[PDB]
DNA sequence: GCAGACACTACGAGTACATA
DNA sequence: TTTTTATGTACTCGTAGTGTCTGC
């Protein structure tokens, strides 16, 4: 039912799907998937998502694992335009006495330096299309060329409606369930997979990266919950000093967070944003702005972020 | 075509199995279609107050403040975001612009100014020569207009547009014609 | 009047230390950096008749590389110059002289207050030796009775002090001291033999190399040391 | 001593480089993670980054190969260019080790934005070889690094303690510093000079050991170096009390005295208003000082700056 | 008199060679005669707030009076690719004739050349034994402390009253002289005196000025009323433009710092007194927030919007 | 005593310090570096000050004088990142025969373009940290990333204490009485020397620039000191057309005092607090203290003045 | 102490496999890529006659070649590398041996799990091949009795199942059963008859060949098979 | 034994980013 | 509904010129 791959020891590498039933996918990219596998041809295809680990890598090999095709995966970053008029032609001239449709898998080739190939690899769908069709997967679309993107069925991942999501959240946590009783973790609180699946979606690989992570002590309980639902990184008590014009708190948190002005100031500008007034947000924009431009120009930076909290602190409507 | 039968070939298919790496060139060559752009659906967001997460596209602080710049009712935001918004993030950028911009369709064509080819070369030309700023040789430009030097300055200085000078002057093709027009220049 | 093609990868060289060069009526060519780093000068076979200054030199010579070699070039009635070839005519625009830096006077090199030769196998394999162990200086000296080229890597040796190359060039003979500096990136000279004349005075002082075609004057680096 | 002194080095931060896990001065869920990971006996793909230099990303990237006693390369990122990957790289990951050891890659320092055309060529390569070989990441800047390859990494931000973990981590560092000054030769007269030295670089602990290199060139940390390290230029009663006399005048004499130290001064003064005045009063003269200090470095005429700075003061405070 | 035959503006055909053919005040020129004296050049900054005083041709008179080869360079031409080329082969490389070798910057505080300063520092002091340095400034701001540090800062003019007639009477001569030359008739001196009072100090409008009339060959009423260089942009301004100032925004997005100044001495006198005041707070401000800007392209296309919609043109 | 490069013209540039002890320093900086010398190795360091002339590149090269240092010199701004792939790593790679130590000074390295390349050295400096050592000096410390920075013994140059300042003018005085001796200069007061000295502080090099310019004539007489004080006379004349609001005369006096700006601007507070009502006093504090704040940020200067003028002539009441 | 043409590509052949070396006084050179996929070790007939570390061979070996045959080796005053040559002497900088990745000692080959030899010709015939069909791997194993040598190209045929090339070595009497796969990128060696020499203990493995000159030996790839 | 083949470098085109 | 600021710096790809060694 899940697949195991006993070479690897890399949790998101040990349990990669095989199949395009396994995959966790919206309800009509599954049929859609189901329907090229079923009638027995794979088209052109290019599987995009800019949210990595979405299971663009997985659906190619799992189209190609159903088909029983002659798959040629090859990194799409080595598909120079040597490697069209090479490696390609001779993929694709090569006899068949088998009955197995020839694919051409290209991961991640979604770079613009390979523009040119990309062109060449065009002109080569046009002459070996009745040979091999192509399974190209890429983050950032607009890395492959238009010709491209108009030749094959475009599908995009990571994409979903509300009740797909659920849907898939559920999947999820199903799946994560079966790694741990696969790998002999625990389960003490089922609040801990939903909350990772929550967390890092749609990531499924960062999902199950922070399965593994999680899971050191082989238990998943209120511990590993706290620890999950946490915020290693909050600035929460610079939050509530703002939200209560604490003057004496703020003085003290100043230098606290003033060795990383930069960092602090985004991760600041960011949690405010979503706390405050539409027209509250236009002037912590401004105020960060104003205060950020002047970083390298003020003479104390702990007095400049100390400023920067007062007006923070005066100006914000927190709704 | 001595064989007068044949469903004959396109033209990709005999590039390709003739391996003659020409005519794939110029094949691929064929799909050469360039400029692809989707900026102004994020503009457009920042107009009508659609939603619209930027954390997937693409984002151009120059472009959407030159684009929110053609219409005064959003030189306010873009002002405050060209003074004090240059170290800001690109989600915080736009988050501002759809917080402050104020909503409206706007859309039309941005204001370009066109020029005299052919007086922006003289100008480049005077102030190669003479070693001076642009505004300087555009008051030479003008005294010599009114002596009737200028023909007489440009006719000294017509071996001095070489093409690589045309590049820098426009970069139309056309640029051939200036060439011919300061090949003719008496 | 035509240009031979020894006249033309002269001017081939001539073009990598001036990208302009101004001809006037003789049988003798000569060009200057603009910065005055470096001047050559050319006893040439071709006879020039009329002058003719060329702002965009390469890409004059571009045009001669295509038509033929007995293309006869002269200048246009209109006012510019005229290169026709049986087979086509090309037209190409005359600058004014003004737009050309020309060196204006010959400059009559004094008398050497020293004096040496480099064979084109020796030039050869300083140059390739440089272009192996990063060398951009050269100090000309004396050293043991002979006349040393000694060449330093200026960038990770600001003073000259680790001697990288060594070549030898014959006795000197004479009773003087020096140490003539030269930046490597003011020699375009093309191969073959030199005449080596290394003249100083006070803190004036040039080194010029007479060849087989062409000579080159170059001028020393800021800190070289003499006792003439 | 429990201490790892790199005989072959002279910087003392280069020379007191911790080799195991347990010797580095971590948080405790990242130390935790880390006696995890090395425990597992295998290394996955990792990303050790902070903003903050001198945490422990690269010590940390070495001592996980140390303990996991992993084949490692150590390749400076920067030097870690496509063909570089196409290359070395590569035939390291898919050929095995003579002694079957793990291998691990560690990319030092792989923040550069001219990079990420490589890091991309990298998004295939981290799959094709995770069951023989391991990438570890250093960063600065995490943005550096494009998103498919934190995808593909255990992401650990270093930098980033509790409260505790803070005090626990400074009391650790504090006691590293003694031994370190044991070993050196550098007399501790006065230990407030060391508690100094870790709270005010913190938690840069390079920082720290090259500051108590450099405060130690008398070889003793007395007094005099803990007025240094704190910053104690004296005292500023004739401008308090001229602001609470409002003697206008007598600032405008004051301004130039206090003219050449700006930061130290503007600091210490908003420090000792803070105390002597009312609270509505407090928020004014943040405000105030705020401005000043913000406009300092573009100010053409600091003297008359300070002057602005205490005509404002002077005016709007109410001594209490 | 020195003349340049060569040459077809007169700006250029009648430029002073020396120290004192240059109209200048006694104890400019004095300062500038024993720096000559002194024998060599230092690294020197020539700055004059007010334009056409000639700090072009005063760094050129001292090259030509301490005799040196000199390597002219106009500052928006001097990006940092040619520094690190052709001007350091010039200044580490010795002359031929022994003279001290100098390079002279023109206006280097005009465009974005602050790359160029930095790289400048060590370059001078890298070459300082051969080789120095003149930059010429219209605001000193412009170029960065480490070269003012470097260099001998000279200011220009501010003349007593004694050095106004006299300079006046010297600009007087050598308009006399030059119209000799050019054959163009005087019909009164006292015309030739009022356009040298009107245009004090500004010698080069003045020349500029004689160049445009010379087309009739006579002087008469040269100094006009009617018959610029922001024709269009006041243009558009009057007729409240907006998108043609919009559009007109990137091409004085080139310099700012003259633009702006320029556009408020044209705007003083063809709008009313108390836009004349709005006029200056507007611009000033405008002015004030510069360095802050990113796009200065943006920027001025704000100021536009601002002035046109508050001038009240007479 | 006097290090004299008798090859160097420029007064400033001949006098140049050859040892630590020959430096004018703070008491505690210069015993850092002659601790620094006594142990015989140099680590990494960043000589930093806003202002020039303190001594940075003197103290570079009088550092790697005294430890007897494989030397390196390399302008900063030309310290690209293949300049450090090619001439730096051949320099620190080569071996030390000798047992002298390896230094680099990259010399003004504060440009934004060098990041780059400031980011390739951080693990550099780590590899080759054994023999070679890095001495960079900058105007503007934000110019050096924060990794350089944390690598690096920052020294902040031209930030003396009291005393110090009191022991670097004499320091100095004495030694531009023995420059003046050196040179043929006569000085017939010593309070133009101790003028000089007090007026240009920290800046060493124009100190000696200046010293230079006035000497013209070979002598130091009393009627230079009144030159050297630079007054720069007095503002009557701004002053009565700001009284009259008179607009026309304070756009001719605006490229007047454009010259030296701060000193115009401290001068005339100094001198318009007398001049106006005391209803006015913090109101033209305002507007000059605006001005004055806003002046590193102003493209036009002269356009500054005139708008200072005019806010002036508009709001102030006089007496 | 000269250096016959044999050392000198000797040491070529031995820069393909690390751009420097750590060459010691003796007759023994030796040198490990850094990525530690080859090791090489072989005597030779010059005489080395002092400890040096060259950061860059290529550019050394090029110099070399830029001077006569007969240029005399010997340690610097300063303690660089002298070349002298007939008229000119080139100083090559001698690296810092920590700057050098190098072996600490040669490394000693286990006892074999299996041998066999390598004709000169049958390694001129595999490497010619793997030109033409451009097979990118190979797989030493037994093959009904004898051992063969498989050559796959991994880039169309990932699986090493699809067999371009084979070759038959000698037989093979044992009872044990291999498959060591090599990536052909670390056959770093040049020409000869080699005793090739193969030894894997569970998760350990390298491929030794033994030539009467040289030792390579080579790391196997992560997948390969055996039951040792 | 010398055309041809193999490899290496130089340069144009396209892209990207920071700062003004 | 439209659509690109200057300068400096860094990287990758493709190809053409160029040098150098060698196979029937
Ligand atoms: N002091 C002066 N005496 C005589 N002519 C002058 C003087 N100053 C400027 N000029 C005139 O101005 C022209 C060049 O001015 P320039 O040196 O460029 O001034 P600026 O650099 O201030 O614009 C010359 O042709 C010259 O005739
Ligand atoms: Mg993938
Ligand atoms: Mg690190
Ligand atoms: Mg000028
Ligand atoms: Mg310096």
């Amino acid at each position: 039912m899940i697949t195991v791959n006993e070479k690897e020891h890399i949790l998101e590498q040990k349990y990669r799907p095989s199949t395009i039933d396994e995959c966790i996918l919206p309800a009509f990219d599954k049929e859609t998937f189901k329907s090229i596998t079923s009638k027995g041809k794979i088209p052109h295809i290019i599987l995009h998502s800019p949210s990595p680990g979405t299971g663009k890598t997985t659906v190619a090999k799992a189209l190609c694992h159903d088909v029983n095709a002659d798959m040629m995966f090859v990194n799409g970053s080595d598909c120079k335009i040597d490697f069209v008029r090479g490696p390609l032609t001779n993929f694709a001239s090569a006899a068949s006495f088998d009955g197995r449709q020839k694919v051409i898998v290209i991961d991640e080739f979604d770079r613009s330096g390979l523009a040119e190939s990309q062109r060449h690899l065009r002109s080569f769908m046009e002459a070996y299309s009745s040979n091999c069709s192509i399974i190209i997967t890429a983050n950032n679309i607009d890395g492959i060329i238009k010709p491209l993107q108009s030749r094959c069925r475009v599908i995009t991942f990571g994409q979903p409606t509300d009740e797909d999501k659920i849907e898939m959240m559920k999947q999820m946590i199903r799946r994560l369930t079966e790694i741990c009783k696969h790998e002999g973790i625990a389960i003490a609180d089922m609040k801990v997979v939903a909350a990772l699946v929550k967390k890092n979606f749609p990531d499924f690989r960062k999902t199950i990266g922070e399965l593994d992570s999680y899971s050191s002590k082989g238990v998943l309980d209120a511990g590993i919950l706290s620890l999950v639902t946490n915020d290693r990184g909050a600035i929460d008590d610079v939050l509530e000093s703002l939200k209560n014009k604490d003057v004496k708190q703020l003085r003290a948190l100043a230098p606290k967070y003033a060795a990383d002005y930069s960092w602090f100031v985004g991760k600041l500008a960011e949690e405010i944003y979503s706390r405050v007034t539409p027209q509250s947000i236009i002037r912590m924009y401004e105020i960060v702005g104003e205060n950020n431009q002047y970083h390298g120009i003020a003479a104390n930076t702990e007095l400049h972020l100390a400023y920067l909290f007062i007006q923070l602190a005066c100006e914000m409507q927190w709704k | 075509s001595l064989f007068k039968d044949d469903i004959q070939l396109n033209e990709h298919q005999v590039a390709w199995y003739s391996k003659d790496w020409t005519a794939v060139q110029s094949a691929a060559d064929s799909f050469k279609e360039k400029a692809e752009n989707e900026f102004f659906e994020i503009i457009g967001a920042i107009n009508n107050k659609t939603k619209c997460s930027i954390a997937q596209k693409d984002y151009s602080k120059f472009m959407v403040e030159n684009a929110l710049s053609q219409f005064p009712e959003c030189m306010p935001a873009v002002y405050a975001m060209n003074l004090i918004g240059s170290g800001l993030s690109d989600e915080a950028h736009f988050n501002y612009l759809m917080a402050a911009v104020p909503r409206g369709k706007r859309y039309g064509k941005w204001a370009k100014l066109v020029e005299d080819s052919t007086e922006v070369l003289i100008i480049k030309l005077l102030a190669k020569r003479y070693q001076v700023n642009t505004n300087d040789a555009i008051n030479y430009k003008s005294i010599l207009t009114k002596n009737g030097k200028l023909p007489l300055v440009l006719k000294e200085l017509k071996g001095l547009v070489t093409d690589d000078f045309l590049k820098e002057v426009t970069k139309n093709v056309k640029e051939q014609k200036q060439l011919k027009k300061l090949a003719l220049e008496w | 009047m035509k240009l031979s093609k020894d006249t033309t990868a002269l001017l081939k060289n001539f073009a990598t230390i001036n990208s302009g060069i101004m001809l006037k009526s003789g049988q003798f060519i000569m060009t200057r950096a603009v910065n005055g780093t470096t001047y050559a000068e050319a006893n040439i076979s071709d006879v020039i008749d009329f002058d003719v200054a060329i702002y965009d030199l390469n890409g004059f010579l571009g045009i001669l590389s295509l038509v033929n070699d007995d293309a006869e070039i002269s200048q246009s009635e209109d006012g510019n110059i005229k290169i026709a070839d049986a087979r086509s005519t090309i037209f190409w625009p005359a600058a004014d002289p003004s737009t050309v830096v020309a060196p204006n006077k010959p400059i009559p090199f004094p008398v050497a207050s020293a004096v040496t030769e480099i064979k084109a196998e020796d030039l050869q394999q300083l140059l390739r030796v440089s272009r192996g162990l990063q060398i951009d200086t050269i100090a000309i000296t004396v050293k043991e009775g002979k006349i040393v080229i000694n060449g330093f890597n200026k960038v990770e040796d600001s003073a000259l002090t680790r001697v990288k190359y060594s070549l030898t060039l014959g006795d000197y003979d004479g009773e003087n001291t020096f140490n003539f500096i030269i930046n490597m990136a003011n020699m375009k000279m093309q191969p073959g033999n030199y005449k080596l004349l290394l003249w100083a005075k006070g803190k004036q002082g040039a080194a010029k190399f007479e060849g087989e075609h062409a000579n080159y004057v170059v001028a020393l680096e800021a800190d070289s040391t003499h006792d003439f």
